């Protein structure tokens, strides 16, 4: 459906086999599904068309909010409270966005595991690796901040991690 | 609608120890000089339709005669039908 | 569309209707147990369809 | 089973342990050493997505059995032939496994006899 | 349940039935007001087995502190009717 | 925020100038209206807060507690309506005045942008509760209870005040926003240890901590029904709100310092849940159950993780509602039997069936049956504690088992079996009591539909 | 249950209790009727060997060896009637037993239904009111001084009197109210 | 309280108590819904010894059965494509050691 | 008649409501309903594309 | 929703003809199904495939040399 | 762990059932033993077989308890089997339903219990499991047959033992239809479902002839030995039980100790130290 | 002879196996008589306060009040510091706390060491 982008949540082409009746016996499934269609699907579809034309009679729109980029906590004075407040709000919005990103990737993983059935262990390694990478990044960013998390605490964690990284790189180069 | 039909109890002279294993119990008791005071009381459990008991294998084999006749009819019919 | 979902949710959904009618007047009559039994039997014969589809 | 009795109550090294079998090279017995044959390919059997444990050498009969099961649905007793063929293929696999077990046992017994003969020759 | 509403006549009839079946008592000498120790010359153990017969008969057991002091069929029927809340 | 405070203040004029027979109706109607007004604060943001002014701010931790505080007053009025029938209009008006003062003080306490103002209102909440317990209490030990319920708090509260003023001399501000944004690590020193203890102990005593929980059974047993409701529902949550607000400055010293309180809470939840099994009194039993639940909340606050805080907030709200309902049921029993012991009035289900249904629902929701918010908070705290250490699951499971055991024991002893024969003065339940229980229970099952409303700012 | 126990149990009472218990447990042992009758008659013959023993010390030595033997051979799962204190329906219907005074709390719209019953109940209440003020004096005069010695109650002795403390024993709900 | 006489007309039939009689300090522990001290046909120590012995014997025999496994006389199951390497875990960019199964 | 009214008031209205809600609200969002990707066996043809999966390796058939 | 059947007091209880024939119908049907299933697949209960004797296999098919080659 | 727990559970519960007099208690212990068997099936890594056993166990155990309930209602809420004698002719439909259900529960060829039962024993015998669990499972099957023949023998074959006032009746359409629906299920559902579902596991197509027949031989031995033991009750001889019967009757003494020792030591502490 | 039944705390002596009951004396009979006399005065008082039409309330029970007051409010005024009481209180209120502290501190020390050395494998550990 057009309601959601197909690229963000990709799906295989969903090939389906053909009916190959090997006997002359009338299977109950086809007659059952046809009586189901006649008794259920037609009234619901007609009601939906009525509802949709009533909707088209009165049309209004809503717009997604956009936010301007603001100096972060690295571009913040040690005590200038206005810039720190702006940076904190920006950091919290980024935190929510990253949470939604992990939500999307987890949804991808669950959908692949359910869809590919018995061959989930092989036919969904791409989604598993993607989730592993995004989870590693998210853990690196926000794993240990705890309650009362703040942009300054995340910055300190990052600074310590890059200190470790540069020390390890210098040691390996000079090994 | 309840069970109000004025049921009447049978005659107490009908229940006799004779014909029941309680006769054997009385014989074993008199072999020591003893007699059961309550022998006639329970004898109804051996008198009526409960006098005839059925064995374990007979109980398990409840409907084998009819089922066996049905099976033999069915296999004969199938043998006479497939041989065509 | 694919009556599997509709049937498999309708079974559980109609399993709860007598619970909704537990406050109605039929709960104060002697016909409630028959109502529940008929509802559960209908639920079973309705759930028989997704079993056939899976089969 | 008698193997349990003959192992737990007899000689430990006389009979193998199923966890580590085989412990000898395949072509140790004879040098022809034919290799086991396949009918199902990766794509068609992944499409089959039977089960991981059912993905054995008897897979083709399973695919045909599941065919027979899906096409002639209301007559759930139509294709009794494919069930028989799949059961036979699993029979064959099991007897080949039993033959491998007996093979290992007699190879180990022969090696033990050869070692005992070597010890007797050394002592002599 | 489907239990018929047993009445006093049924209780007395059944008690006299059990009393008549017992051999140690001649059926023509017993009565509703027939005593057990003196009218009939029955032992205390005989009274306790009469209590046992009644307990088997009616499907409930009488407490022994009530059982040991029941000596007539009429008072026994009265006790059992009081226990079972019998109208008439 | 004044749109809630001002009507609450105007309730005083409304009650004192009311007709001598129309005090209850007017108070109930206007309290329900004030609750409707206070519902507006639930629309929180994922951003900082609702900073109304320099003096008051609201938060998704403050908003649910504020709504519960506003909602409890009509229930307290309806519950107290019965046993105040033989009192002069002056004394009933004084009672309602104390109730309105308590609600006003709680409302001002839960916003409290500044820490000293928070402390002042948080300590002012003591006086009307003390007066209610000591004056409209039945037994002779109520005075003693009051003294306890006072001095504990004051002994806990005085160092906090000192700590507070000291902080303002070093940091320069005690506003929550500046404190959060300018927070600095606390070096591991003796002076910082004593600062931590002074800041924490005042709220720890009110929770109550397992060691310091002596006052709660006395106060609950001696208080009238309104006092028990307000003490179980809101007055225990002040410690949780205070710890949640104040732990921001205490890092990183919290990790080292928290071990004694964590051990005390984890063992004391088991200890009081077991104490509940052998209790001859309803109010004492529910008091010990409240101690167990608040000990779990203490563990959640001390762990200091997002899931911990969310579970603690949900559990605080759920326990407040459930404990208020249970105390209402117990008081319904007392006003009929005048004994306040479990074993005397028995087999009441045969005689009061709908009240038996209310008892069953309250017992189930105290038992933390899913998907009620009680279980939501319980499970969030349990998961956070498991992440903290994998051994905690044993204690949590034991607590859950004993909780189910004592809840069903309290249901069994009172509702099932055979009635006491000599009791005869038990009248069929009034519409007032049934409406009280319904208004207690329906919000819980409505809130389980929207848990995110009560999961706090870390949602 | 109806009659009040005594200050003790005599030797004959104890021997009768043991005889009853032993026969019941033996019946639980011998499921079939003929086997039970045979072994019960053997039991009674063993019991009646010592009916004429006169030594109080020998009598005490007896029935005690019997009790210890019975405890050894007591059929750890005896048969119990359903309504006995060990039965499967001992207190099934105690949930259906409601008191009498609950009818005093019925709504007048409910009391409009069943008017004859409540008229008769009013007559019963008046009877109880008069009979109680009679029974108080009757019991106060009849009781031994210093308190009663046995918890058995005297019957009524005049014409218009009723048994002392009669209301709550006559007005039991039922054995099976519903 | 379970072993109190079940035929006496107590003032409280379920609790089996009389009005003015003294109440045991641990009555709430003995309420016929909780731990009881009723006489049992087999002595307590015999019961404990028998139950402990049965449990210990079962545990030890299960351990011994773990020590001696029961198995059919057949080799391990043989799977076609490198012991099913590509669809058990995956990792197709490694090319593991190939395995050829024996014909017999 | 009783069964006729029961079959519409207790079976038909619920399936109508549930099918509407599933087809037009639940399925609107992604991944809400996920199927099994039905089994494909050699020799079948796919309606969407029309191709036929090639047959197998003609194993020796005996017994 | 049944018929009126009175208590008997020490005689055989009254028995309905409909119940007796039906009980026998179902028992006979069960036995007939068991026999039919036995007849239809006699081999299956016994087992589809014979079990080989591992001592009856010759050394040639197992790859055995006469103890001196290897 | 799952395998060992299931084996010990099924053995202990069948052994407890083997001496019980109340009908509901013995059927409940049979249900517990069946659940232990299902756990053993899970432990041998056969989940689909365990699910199939769930499906068939539901049918035949529900019909067993339904027959028991009809029996108890007919005898004025009497549950002990010592006061129940000849009901084979006094009430025939419940007799045939219970005999079918007992045959099915034990497991027989071409019976609903057979598919679950035959396969379970087949798989556990043909798997790398514990020898002790195997042995306890076989003894559990033996005890299953033994308690089935115990209940049928003591409730349907001997002379009647109920109070003389006969209120035996069955002519009620609800009971008959409800019992016969589950009867049809317990005769046909096993075959239909087993031949209807797709295959999900490797079968044990090859087997030694004696090892294929172990289930039938053990059920026949259980039947015969238990029948011969119960037949000796008619003899006019009385001896005092042994310790084994006392152990089996009091449920391994587990409900005694574990319902008096922990509770007390908890409750006391909750008043004294706490 | 038969093997002796041994009474225990949780499986008490049967009523019919007490050696004390068979040692009968006139003093014992007087004791039982006065016991039943006390029981009968209690029962008579209860029934007199019970069957009165005027009474419409709870029959207050002195025994229950004594039970509750002794359980709750009589403990501390009768308490005395004894070596047994002090040792028992110290043990049961102090030992468990230090035991659990030791367990949790050791576990967290091991976890932190595993963290610092880097071999804990916290992949997918996102919620804490
Ligand atoms: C008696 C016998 C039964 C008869 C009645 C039968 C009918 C039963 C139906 C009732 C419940 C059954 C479940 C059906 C649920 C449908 C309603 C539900 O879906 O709506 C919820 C909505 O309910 C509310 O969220 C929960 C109410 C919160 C309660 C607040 C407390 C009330 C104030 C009282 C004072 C506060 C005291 C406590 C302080 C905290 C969740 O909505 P949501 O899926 O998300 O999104 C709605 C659509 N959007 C996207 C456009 C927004
Ligand atoms: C009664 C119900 C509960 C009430 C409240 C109980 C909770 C409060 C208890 C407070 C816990 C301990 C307080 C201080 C903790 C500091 C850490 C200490 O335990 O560890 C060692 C501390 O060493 C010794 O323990 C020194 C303290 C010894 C003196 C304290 C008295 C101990 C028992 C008294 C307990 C009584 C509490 C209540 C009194 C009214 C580590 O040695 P060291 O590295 O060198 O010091 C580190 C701290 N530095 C960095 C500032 C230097
Ligand atoms: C560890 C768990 C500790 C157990 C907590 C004990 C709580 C004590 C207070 C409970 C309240 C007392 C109560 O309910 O009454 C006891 C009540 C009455 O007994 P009845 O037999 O029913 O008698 C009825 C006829 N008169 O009995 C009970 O319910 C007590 C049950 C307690 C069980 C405790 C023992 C269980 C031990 C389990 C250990 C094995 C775990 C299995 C591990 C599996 C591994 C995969
Ligand atoms: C429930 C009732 C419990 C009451 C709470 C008891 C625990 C509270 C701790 C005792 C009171 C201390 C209040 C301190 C207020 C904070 C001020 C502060 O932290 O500043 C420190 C001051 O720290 C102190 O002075 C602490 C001294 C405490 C003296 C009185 C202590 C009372 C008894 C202590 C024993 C009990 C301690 C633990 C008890 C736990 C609760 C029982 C730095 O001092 P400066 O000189 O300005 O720094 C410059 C050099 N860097
Ligand atoms: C399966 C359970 C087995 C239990 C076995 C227990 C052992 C049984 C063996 C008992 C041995 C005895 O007789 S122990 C003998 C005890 N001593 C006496 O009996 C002396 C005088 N007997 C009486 O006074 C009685 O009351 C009497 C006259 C009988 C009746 O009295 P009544 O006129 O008022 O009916």
């Amino acid at each position: 459906p057009d309601s959601w982008d197909k690229d963000v949540y990709p799906e295989p082409p969903r090939r389906t086999p053909a009916p190959a009746p090997q006997t002359s016996l009338p299977n109950p499934v086809t007659y059952l599904t046809k009586i189901f269609d006649l008794l259920v699907d037609r009234p619901v579809t007609l009601a939906r068309e009525f509802i949709e034309q009533q909707h088209a009679k009165n049309r209004y729109y809503y717009y997604h909010r956009e936010f301007r980029r603001v100096p972060d906590i690295t571009e913040c004075e040690e005590k200038d409270i206005l810039c720190m407040f702006e940076a904190e709000m920006q950091w919290r919005r980024d935190y929510k966005v990253d949470q939604e990103i992990v939500n999307i990737i987890q949804e991808r993983l669950k959908a692949c595991q359910q869809r590919e059935g018995e061959s989930y262990r092989q036919n969904c390694a791409k989604e598993l690796e993607q989730f592993t990478q995004v989870s590693k990044a998210f853990q690196d960013r926000y794993s240990d901040l705890g309650a009362h998390y703040s942009a300054r605490k995340c910055l300190a964690k990052q600074k310590q991690r890059m200190l470790a990284e540069r020390k390890a790189a210098k040691e390996a180069a000079a090994a | 609608e309840h069970g109000h039909s004025k049921m009447e109890l049978p005659d107490y002279k009908q229940w006799k120890i004779e014909g029941t294993p309680l006769e054997t119990v009385q014989e074993k008791l008199a072999a020591r000089g003893l007699r059961d005071p309550w022998g006639r009381n329970e004898a109804w459990r051996y008198s009526g339709g409960f006098a005839n008991n059925v064995s374990f294998v007979g109980a398990l084999l409840k409907g084998f005669k009819w089922g066996f006749a049905a099976f033999v009819v069915a296999v004969g019919a199938e043998y006479y039908l497939e041989s065509q | 569309m694919n009556p599997f979902a509709s049937l498999t949710l309708t079974t559980l959904t109609i399993l709860t209707i007598p619970i909704m009618m537990s406050n109605s007047n039929i709960y104060k009559t002697n016909l409630y147990p028959n109502y529940v039994k008929t509802t559960v039997s209908y639920a079973f014969t309705l759930s028989l369809v997704p079993l056939l589809m899976f089969m | 089973g008698a193997h349990l009795a003959r192992r737990y109550l007899g000689d430990a090294s006389k009979e193998p342990d199923p966890l580590r079998m085989p412990t000898f090279p395949p072509d140790y017995g004879f040098p022809e050493r034919k290799e086991r044959e396949m009918v199902a390919t990766q794509q068609e059997m992944n499409d089959a997505q039977l089960m991981l444990q059912q993905r054995d050498y008897c897979a083709h009969y399973l695919i045909q059995l599941l065919k027979c099961k899906r096409d002639s649905f209301p007559n759930f007793l139509a294709c009794k032939h494919e069930q028989h063929d799949w059961d036979y293929c699993e029979h064959l696999d099991y007897v080949k496994r039993m033959k491998e077990f007996e093979r290992e046992r007699r190879l180990l017994q022969r090696k033990k006899r050869r070692e005992q003969r070597e010890a007797e020759m050394a002592r002599g | 349940s489907d239990a018929p509403p047993l009445t006093l006549e049924a209780i007395k009839d059944r008690v006299l039935y059990v009393l008549k079946l017992y051999d140690k008592i001649d059926p023509e000498k017993l009565s509703v007001n027939s005593h057990f120790m003196k009218d009939l010359g029955l032992d205390s153990l005989d009274q306790v087995e009469i209590i046992m017969a009644m307990e088997d008969e009616f499907g409930f057991e009488i407490p022994d502190i009530d059982a040991e002091k029941l000596m007539c069929p009429q008072e026994i029927v009265d006790y059992i009717a009081d226990k079972k809340d019998v109208y008439e | 925020m004044l749109k809630i405070i001002i009507p609450t203040t105007m309730l005083l004029p409304m009650t004192w100038m009311s007709k001598h027979n129309m005090i209850w109706i007017n108070a109930t109607v206007h309290s329900l209206l004030i609750s409707l007004i206070s519902l507006s604060l639930l629309n929180q943001l994922g951003e900082n807060s609702l900073n109304f002014s320099l003096t008051f701010f609201s938060d998704s931790l403050s908003a649910p507690l504020l709504v519960l505080t506003t909602w409890l007053l009509p229930l307290m009025l309806m519950a107290s309506q019965s046993h105040l029938s033989k009192e002069t209009t002056t004394r009933k008006k004084l009672y309602i005045t104390m109730l309105i003062l308590l609600q006003l003080f709680l409302i001002m306490t839960f916003t409290a942008t500044e820490l000293i103002l928070f402390y002042i209102l948080f300590e002012a909440t003591l006086v009307p509760t003390l007066i209610i317990i000591t004056r409209w209490g039945n037994q002779t030990e109520r005075l003693n209870a009051g003294l306890y319920f006072l001095f504990y708090t004051l002994a806990g509260s005085l160092p906090l005040l000192v700590a507070l003023v000291y902080i303002q001399n070093t940091t320069g501000s005690l506003n929550f926003l500046i404190i959060h944004y300018w927070s600095h690590p606390l070096s591991n020193s003796w002076s910082n240890i004593f600062m931590w203890l002074a800041c924490i102990m005042a709220f720890m005593v009110k929770m109550p901590l397992y060691g310091l929980h002596l006052w709660l059974p006395k106060a609950h047993v001696e208080a009238p029904i309104a006092g028990s409701m307000v003490l179980a529902a809101v007055l225990l949550k002040l410690g949780g709100y205070g710890m949640m607000r104040i732990t921001t400055i205490l890092n990183p010293l919290t990790n080292y310092m928290a071990y004694p309180f964590l051990m005390l809470s984890m063992w004391g939840m088991i200890m009081t849940s077991s104490i509940c099994l052998r209790q001859t009194d309803l109010k004492s039993l529910i008091a010990y159950s409240s101690v167990s639940h608040m000990a779990l909340v203490i563990v959640a606050i001390m762990i200091q993780t997002p899931w911990s805080f969310m579970g603690a907030t949900a559990l605080m709200i759920a326990h407040g509602l459930t404990s208020s309902m249970l105390f209402c049921l117990a008081n319904t029993n007392y006003e009929r039997v005048h004994s306040r012991t479990m074993i005397l009035a028995r087999g009441l289900q045969t005689l009061l069936p709908l009240m038996a249904t209310w008892w069953l629902v309250a017992s189930l929701t105290n038992l933390a049956l899913p998907p009620s918010i009680n279980l939501i908070g319980e499970l969030f705290i349990i998961t956070a504690s498991f992440s903290w250490s994998n051994i905690t699951i044993i204690l949590m499971g034991m607590n859950m088992m004993i909780t189910a055991l004592y809840s069903l024991y309290m249901l069994i002893t009172t509702q099932r079996g055979k009635y006491t024969h000599h009791i005869n003065n038990i009248k069929p339940s009034f519409t007032r009591e049934n409406a009280l229980m319904a208004l207690h229970i329906l919000p819980l099952l409505l809130l389980t539909l929207n848990p995110k409303m009560i999961l706090g700012p870390l949602y | 249950a109806f009659s009040a126990p005594a200050a003790y149990l005599t030797h004959q009472q104890k021997v009768l209790r043991l005889y009853k218990r032993a026969l019941r447990h033996l019946e639980s042992w011998c499921v079939h009727r003929d086997k039970y009758r045979y072994f019960a008659c053997l039991m009674r013959a063993r019991f009646d060997e010592h009916k004429n023993e006169k030594d109080m010390v020998k009598a005490t030595q007896l029935l005690r060896q019997a009790e210890e033997e019975f405890w050894y051979g007591q059929h750890p799962q005896p048969y119990i009637f359903p309504e006995s204190p060990g039965g499967t329906s001992y207190e099934r219907y105690e949930c259906y037993k409601v008191p009498e005074w609950c009818l005093d709390d019925w709504h007048p719209s409910e009391k409009a239904m069943y008017p004859d019953y409540f008229a008769k109940r009013e007559q019963w209440k008046r009877l109880r009111r008069e009979s109680w003020e009679r029974e108080v004096k009757q019991l106060q005069e009849e009781t031994p001084p210093g308190g009663p010695r046995t918890e058995a109650l005297p019957p009524a002795r005049k014409e218009g009197d009723l048994p002392p403390l009669w209301w709550h024993i006559v007005t039991r709900p039922r054995e099976r109210p519903m | 309280q379970q072993e109190r006489d079940p035929w006496y007309d107590w003032d409280h039939p379920d609790l089996r108590l009389n009005w003015g009689e003294p109440i045991h300090w641990d009555l709430d522990m003995y309420i016929r819904n909780r731990v009881d001290t009723s006489p049992t046909p087999v002595s307590w120590n015999t019961m404990c010894k028998h139950l402990f012995g049965f449990v210990a014997f079962m545990l030890f025999m299960f351990w011994v059965g773990e020590i001696y496994p029961s198995y059919q006389p057949v080799g391990p199951k043989q799977y076609p494509y490198n012991d099913l390497y590509l669809e058990r875990g995956g990792d197709p960019t490694k090319e593991p050691e190939p395995v050829v199964h024996y014909e017999i | 008649y009783r069964h006729s009214i029961f079959a519409v008031t207790h079976v038909l209205i619920p399936v109508w409501i549930i099918h509407y809600y599933l087809k037009y609200h639940v399925t609107a969002k992604p991944y809400t309903v996920v199927e099994r990707k039905p089994r494909i066996f050699p020799g079948d043809t796919i309606l969407e594309t029309g191709e036929v999966i090639p047959l197998m390796k003609e194993f020796p058939d005996q017994h | 929703g049944g018929v009126h059947i009175e208590p008997r007091y020490r005689q055989f209880p009254q028995l309905t003809r409909s119940q007796l024939i039906q009980a026998e119908f179902f028992s006979a049907t069960m036995w007939f199904w068991i026999l039919w299933r036995f007849w239809h697949d006699s081999d299956a209960v016994l087992g589809h495939f014979p079990y080989p004797d591992p001592s009856q296999w010759t050394d040639e098919e197992l790859g055995i040399l006469p103890d001196d080659e290897d | 762990m799952t395998l060992c727990l299931g084996a010990i559970t099924t053995l202990f519960t069948a052994l407890c059932a083997i001496t019980q007099n109340d009908i509901k208690k013995i059927v409940a212990f049979s249900t517990s033993s069946q659940l232990g068997l299902m756990m053993v099936t899970i432990g041998i890594n056969q989940p689909h077989l365990a699910f199939l056993h769930i499906c068939m166990h539901a049918f035949f155990k529900a019909m067993l308890f339904m027959c028991s309930g009809s029996i108890i209602h007919s005898l004025n809420d009497e549950q002990d089997i010592r006061k129940m004698g000849g009901l084979y002719k006094a009430m025939p439909f419940t007799t045939t339903a219970l005999i079918i259900g007992s045959l099915a529960l034990t497991g027989m060829p071409y019976l609903t219990g057979f598919y679950s039962k035959d396969l379970i024993i087949e798989a556990v015998n043909m798997s790398y499991t514990n020898a002790w669990a195997l042995l306890m499972t076989l003894i559990a099957t033996s005890l299953t047959a033994a308690y089935s023949t115990r209940i049928i023998f003591f409730a349907f074959l001997g002379k009647p033992r109920f109070p003389p006032l006969v209120l035996i009746n069955e002519n009620n359409p609800l009971l008959i239809n409800s019992i016969k629906r589950l009867l049809i299920g317990s005769i046909f559902a096993g075959f239909i479902i087993s031949n209807n579902i797709p295959p999900m596991t490797v079968p044990n197509t090859t087997m030694p002839l004696y090892m294929k027949m172990t289930a039938l031989i053990v059920t026949i031995m259980g039947f015969m030995l238990a029948l011969e033991l119960n037949n000796t009750t008619y003899y006019l001889k009385f001896k005092y039980p042994s310790q084994t019967y006392k152990f089996s009757n009091m449920l391994g003494y587990y409900p005694s100790i574990m319902h008096r020792l922990p509770t007390y030591h908890n409750l006391s502490m909750s008043q004294k130290s706490a | 002879s038969f093997p002796k039944y041994k009474p225990s705390r949780l499986a008490t002596l049967p009523a019919t196996l007490d050696p004390a009951e068979y040692d009968i004396s006139p003093e014992t009979r007087k004791a039982q008589a006065e016991r039943l006399a006390i029981r009968s005065r209690l029962k008579r008082e209860y029934l007199l306060q019970y069957n009165d039409p005027n009474r419409l309330g709870v029959i207050e029970d002195p025994a229950l009040i004594r039970w509750t007051y002794a359980r709750s409010a009589n403990i501390y005024p009768n308490f005395r510091p004894t070596p047994k009481t002090s040792l028992l209180g110290a043990l049961f209120g102090i030992g468990p706390l230090f035991f659990w502290y030791y367990v949790f501190k050791t576990d967290r020390d091991k976890k932190e060491k595993l963290i610092q050395e880097g071999k804990l494998d916290q992949t997918f550990n996102i919620s804490y």
